[PDB]
């Protein structure tokens, strides 16, 4: 049965008794009374969400013995705890409860929640929970996801999640947390702490068994140090972007001070205050694949260690203030992409990009770099490099497929500049160069598909 | 997962002291002189 | 946020912390002849950012006046009132008296 | 640690108004509730309502509807009570409690109390002042004290007995086998 | 209004014994109770949180049990410091209601009073007797139990009978 | 000190904080519903009051104040003043404003209050700069009010 | 001490008041604020080096509004709304 968004004031009594799934979302129900609802004891999916239901009968839901999922979400149940003691009754078979958007409160939540051994996923997000005490989450031994995002949570006692030995997903996004002094959720798998005010993150020291966390989200926080993650071997994804880290523990605004990353895969140190990389910092990030470092004010980036970052598939580094860069031979061997634009490079060794065994994409826009241009490089962008003369042997043995040289006033193309690009180039753009005549034989380029010679 | 307690006091104050690092009776960023005229 | 409460307790929120400086005991300087010291104090304590909703319980609306009164983006604990301090220090051979500004702090807000 | 202090209320003539002070310290005053519990020597403990200093919201029990009003003053971190139109069935010790968590956590529900005040004795007798008249007694031995209203007497193998009320006046005793402040 | 009753009005026991106080609620209470431990002169002190959740810093000899309608407080080994009045409280409805209070005192053995007289407001005095059942005929004023020997005293402003001495002695001046 | 901060997130966070701030300063748990909104533009009185307050001339300063005005009957009807403010506890500010016609020469004026039956109490004084066009002049009269076209009395008080 | 009359339409890397517009219909998605359609809120941004330091507003302005509660119109005045100048702390 689907009666959603019909504006019904009361519960309808004409529904067949054999109903297994009922939908009433978006109506004007203001109370869930026991008599209309007890007729349909065969319900397994009841949907009352997005109503104005304010009062709940104590024996309202006790008849629906075969409920598997109920959703009272986005209701006015905050005042129910005061209008009614007991609130929800025991729900012996309910598996998914969603009370989100109710403006529920800690303490009021401690009494509203009734015991449910079959609950699989509870959601309380978009509420007004300020703190989690020791006796908030009690008597849910089968919960494995708890959603709390967009709350005002500030304080969390040491053993708030003690009664949840099977919680695996914990979403604490957009909360008012400031300092994390401990972390010992052994079996937790996902932890999201984004859009918080966290100035310091410390984990537990020397646990009995390795933690199961594989997802940390510290983006858009106020961290000042790279967190100590020596006790988190299986952390795979790690956002630390949009923070204040200066590589390269204390909380100065608070005054609190009390193979580490072998299997980390996705590191994101973008938008930080990093100015230099100590050598030991990059030695730990073995088997790290995709490393982003853009919008950092770093001024020098070197990798001299043999085998360092062996499987680094991508290296995003754009929009720094670089003056120099050094790449060791047979070091970034598996490097397929390199973002380098937005910098201020002036001089480089002739084989600075040649030693990259499998480089394919290379953006070097807005840098003022003059051409040695790699059997594997595919896409190139020397846009806004203030170039004047392009020598003939620019791409003799570099089968490039895409090449951009736009916005280079005063460009003088030498004869035979596109030496070996006849069979490999596919799309070429020279917009805004202000060229007077073309010195490159276009018809000889069989594989060209699109051309841009505007302006 | 627990929040934070016991903000330190001794270490903080020492840092602050480092940062702080008849004419008297009648009593811009840069300091101004004190004189009296009667 | 009483000054006495902030100065005679330990909380992890923006409060004024008690501090007295002695030119000889604390600063280790002796060229300032007068006075023996002053209560400079300082401001310390984080101000969390409060992510907001359209529907909130009536009693979480009091957290805004305490934590982000100005609806800033990254609130900071800063002094709200300051007082001057006269000293007497020797610069060479001529004694000097000056009324230094922004030296004594009484209360701190989140700004 | 946090502690609330109340001063002894001595005596108040019938038909007047009393003021009970609950100055608090060691915590942020405008962040919690304040409860007012009354222990009359006739029966049990009775709960009047509670106040929220931050907002000023007042709630009170079914019996004290309009017969009591309590306010707060956030500048000096003190909470008050105003009892009006006193009768004989009002003499009691008025305590001062705190719900132990926060106003935010204890939204509209009710909790127990972990921080109590020291109480004040609001006594109504309509007796102004009269010094004790100690009477000697001898054949053990002791002292006789009569009509030492309205606030106690300290007298120094000893036994002192609680004062009793008779003919609108106190009655002390001592026995062995006077420093009156008022 | 959830009226609650404490079954024993008052009880007397001795050191190293088991004491029990029960509490009966007018309607269902779930687990929202509290027990208090007022001293003879001071303010009440919280003992038990919830219905069985013992607080921090208080002796563990007290134990909580029960739910819904019946609650009991049990003291493992009685001590001199556990003498006073004990209270109930419920927080499950807007009017918070307390119990009635049960006094707990000590006892060690019977003691005989030593009746005295003092002619002048004549006063007849009893001293050093255990049982608080002194019956004297011609404004009586008993004291509080002494901390040394847990003994009582009485003053009347005389014929005295007591359980300590079989003969109801009568003395006059 | 190095340039590493973007204005996109700053704009978004300031936006959300502004939402929360307007909601908190008005003590609205949920935004008011528009079920009972009458059709048509705003009445003349409310628009005039809004344009009047828009004219350019403690812990409890955070929350909003209801704004009302009373026109002169300079004497006023105390009945209308009490109608504006139920009891004098909630009053937070009361500025007496004036509109001088034309002042081509500098002059000084002083405010006063009708204190006694015939006596008047002196108030703060201010000097008027020359101007060839009418302008609004103010004088904070908050104290006298709590004790208690044409020029008017603007009020600001805590709502009932 | 850097008001809008200076930092606006100027190239400054140090902290000053920046431009920003609030429109209740699009940003906040509200229809219950009848007047005005929006206001210039602004915000303070920019590093404040030593002569951790923060840059905070110094001059602030109110913002009167008109809105509906039930069927009776009302006028109310908020405070500390428009950022006018910034200082180094
Ligand atoms: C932890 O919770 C946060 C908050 O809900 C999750 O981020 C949110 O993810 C949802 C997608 O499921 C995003 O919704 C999308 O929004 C866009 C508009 O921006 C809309 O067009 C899409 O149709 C979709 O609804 C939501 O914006 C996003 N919120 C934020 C602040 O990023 C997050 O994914 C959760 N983390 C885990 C590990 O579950
Ligand atoms: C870690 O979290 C950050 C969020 O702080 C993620 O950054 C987000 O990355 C995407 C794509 O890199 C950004 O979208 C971009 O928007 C610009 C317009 O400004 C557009 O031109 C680009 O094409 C792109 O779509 C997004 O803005 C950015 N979020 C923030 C807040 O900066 C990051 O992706 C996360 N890390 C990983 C590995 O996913
Ligand atoms: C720093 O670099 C990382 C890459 O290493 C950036 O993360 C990338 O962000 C984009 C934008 O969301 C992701 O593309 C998206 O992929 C999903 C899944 O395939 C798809 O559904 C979307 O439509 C979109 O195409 C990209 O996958 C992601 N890369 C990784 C490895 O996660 C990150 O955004 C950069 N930092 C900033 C601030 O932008």
């Amino acid at each position: 049965v689907s009666c959603q968004v019909l504006g019904l004031l009361q519960v309808p009594s004409v529904l067949p008794p054999d109903t297994e799934t009922l939908d009433l979302s978006g109506n004007q129900l203001r109370s869930i009374l026991a008599s209309p609802l007890g007729f349909y004891t065969a319900l397994r999916h009841l949907d009352l969400s997005t109503n104005e239901i304010s009062f709940l009968q104590p024996g309202a839901f006790q008849a629906l013995t075969h409920l598997e999922h109920l959703s009272l979400a986005h209701n006015r149940l905050a005042m129910a705890t005061a209008l009614s003691a007991g609130g929800l009754g025991p729900l012996p078979r309910v598996t998914s409860l969603d009370l989100s958007g109710n403006s529920l409160y800690s303490g009021l939540l401690e009494r509203l929640l009734g015991e449910a051994p079959s609950l699989h996923t509870l959601s309380l997000a978009e509420n007004s929970l300020t703190r989690l005490t020791r006796h908030t989450f009690r008597d849910m031994p089968a919960l494995e996801q708890l959603d709390l995002h967009s709350n005002v949570l500030m304080d969390i006692e040491d053993g708030a999640f003690e009664g949840l030995p099977r919680l695996t997903h914990l979403n604490l996004s957009r909360n008012s947390l400031t300092c994390i002094s401990d972390f010992s959720l052994q079996q937790l798998r996902v932890l999201d702490l984004s859009c918080n005010s966290i100035e310091a993150f410390q984990t537990a020291s020397q646990p009995q068994a390795e933690f199961q966390l594989t997802w940390l989200d510290l983006r858009e926080n106020k961290l000042l140090h790279f967190p100590d993650l020596a006790a988190l071997p299986r952390l795979i994804y790690l956002n630390l972007s949009n923070n204040l880290i200066r590589l390269p523990i204390h909380a100065p605004s608070e005054g609190w001070s009390a193979r580490p990353l072998s299997q980390l895969l996705n590191l994101d140190l973008s938008y930080n205050e990093i100015e230099l990389i100590p050598d030991s910092f990059l030695e730990h990030l073995t088997s790290l694949c995709f490393l982003n470092l853009s919008r950092n004010c770093l001024r020098t980036f070197e990798a001299r260690r043999l085998g360092s970052l062996p499987c680094l598939m991508l290296l995003d580094l754009s929009h720094n203030a670089l003056e120099t860069l050094e790449l060791g031979a047979r070091a970034l061997g598996s490097l397929r992409t390199l973002l380098l634009q937005g910098n201020a490079l002036r001089d480089l060794p002739p084989y600075t990009f040649a030693n990259l065994a499998s480089l394919q994409r290379l953006n070097l826009q807005g840098n003022r770099v003059s051409p040695a241009f790699i059997t594997s490089l595919r896409s190139l962008s020397l846009v806004d490099n203030e170039i004047e003369l392009l020598r003939a042997g620019a791409f003799l043995h570099t089968p490039l497929t895409e090449l951009d040289l736009s916005s280079n006033p005063g460009l003088e193309v030498a004869t035979g500049a596109l030496g070996g690009l006849e069979a490999s180039l596919e799309v070429l753009a020279l917009q805004g160069n202000g060229l007077m005549v073309l010195q490159v034989d276009l018809p000889c380029f069989i594989c060209l598909k699109r051309l841009n010679l505007a302006e | 997962l627990s929040t934070c307690k016991t903000i330190d006091m001794e270490l903080v104050k020492r840092k602050r002291i480092e940062a702080i690092r008849a004419l008297y009776n009648s009593t811009d960023y840069y300091a101004k002189e004190v004189t009296r005229v009667l | 946020l009483d000054t006495n409460y902030c100065f005679s307790s330990t909380e992890k929120n923006c409060c004024v912390r008690q501090l007295y400086i002695d030119f000889r005991k604390d600063l280790g300087w002796k060229w300032i002849h007068e006075p023996k010291g002053y209560h400079a104090n300082f401001c310390l304590g984080p101000c969390p950012y409060i992510w907001s909703l359209d529907t909130q319980y009536s009693k979480v609306l009091a957290l805004y006046n305490q934590h982000n009164p100005g609806a800033s983006a990254a609130p900071c604990c800063v002094p709200q009132a300051l007082e001057p301090l006269p000293i007497v220090y020797y610069v060479g051979r001529k004694p000097k008296v000056e009324q230094l500004s922004n030296m004594i702090v009484r209360s701190c807000k989140c700004s | 640690e946090v502690q609330l202090v109340q001063p002894g209320a001595e005596l108040r003539n019938s038909g007047a108004s009393v003021k009970v002070s609950c100055k608090a310290s060691g915590y942020r005053f405008t962040s919690y509730y304040i409860d007012w519990v009354r222990q009359a020597p006739g029966q049990g403990l009775e709960w009047m309502g509670r106040i929220d200093p931050e907002d000023g919201g007042t709630k009170y029990a079914q019996k004290f509807q309009g017969r009591v009003t309590f306010t707060a003053d956030t500048s000096t971190s003190t909470a008050y009570v105003e009892l009006s139109s006193l009768r004989s069935e009002d003499t009691a010790v008025y305590y001062c409690a705190r719900n132990e968590w926060e106003t935010v956590v204890v939204g509209d529900l009710m909790y127990e109390y972990e921080y109590w005040g020291q109480g004040t004795q609001v006594t109504v007798s309509s007796a102004s002042t009269k010094g004790p008249s100690v009477f000697p007694l001898a054949p053990a031995l002791g002292c006789l004290v009569k009509d030492y209203f309205p606030e106690p007497v300290t007298v120094s193998g000893v036994h002192t007995f609680p004062a009793v009320l008779q003919s609108s006046g106190l009655y002390s005793l001592s026995s062995v086998v006077n420093v009156n402040h008022k | 209004d959830i009226q609650m009753t404490q079954s024993p009005s008052s009880l007397s026991a001795s050191l190293g014994d088991r004491v029990t106080i029960t509490c009966q609620a007018s309607q269902s209470i779930s687990s929202y109770l509290a027990w208090y431990q007022q001293k003879p002169g001071q303010a009440p002190n919280i003992l038990i949180y919830g219905a069985s959740r013992l607080k921090t810093g208080v002796p563990s000899r007290f134990s909580g049990s029960g739910s819904g309608t019946s609650f009991t407080l049990t003291i493992s080994g009685l001590e001199a410091e556990d003498a006073g009045t004990y209270y109930c409280q419920q927080y499950a409805s807007v009017p918070v209601t307390f119990g009635q209070g049960t006094k707990v005192e000590l006892k060690r053995t019977v003691a005989a009073p030593s009746v005295f007289i003092f002619p002048p407001s004549v006063v007849c005095l009893l001293n050093n007797f255990y049982p608080r059942e002194a019956k004297v005929q011609w404004q009586e004023s008993v004291t509080e139990q002494d901390s040394k020997d847990s003994t009582y005293s009485l003053s009347s402003t005389c014929e005295v009978t007591h359980q300590g001495l079989s003969s109801p002695v009568t003395k006059s001046f």
